[PDB]
């Protein structure tokens, strides 16, 4: 696209959405396999 | 939701975890998630970060 409005609104959503946690994205993280994710090092990955 | 992906999620989604993962506890956060394929991207990445930061065991 031309991430200007869709880089400035996709960055506030991914911080809301990653803002430390919330009492429910416990499941959310779980249901995307998020926590096997982590010791497969994939938030060290450029993708 | 075409130019912005997620113009739209930009109220929903957003009032999706501002009004709190309590009664926002269901899945109604991860069917809006997938809307912008960016912004479930950068969730899925930066959630992973975040735990890493706080309970990397290896990575």
């Amino acid at each position: 696209e031309g991430q200007s409005d869709e880089r400035a609104l996709l960055d506030q959503l991914h911080t809301l959405l990653s803002n430390t946690d919330a009492t429910g994205l416990e499941e959310i993280d779980r249901a995307l396999g998020i926590p096997e994710l982590v010791n497969q090092g994939q938030a060290l990955e450029p993708k | 939701p075409n130019r912005s992906i997620s113009p739209s999620a930009l109220q929903d989604l957003l009032r999706t975890l501002k009004s709190p993962s309590s009664p926002q506890q269901q899945q109604q956060v991860l069917n809006i998630l997938k809307s912008n394929p960016q912004l479930m991207a950068a969730f899925i990445k930066q959630r992973t970060a975040k735990y890493v930061a706080n309970q990397p065991g290896m990575q």
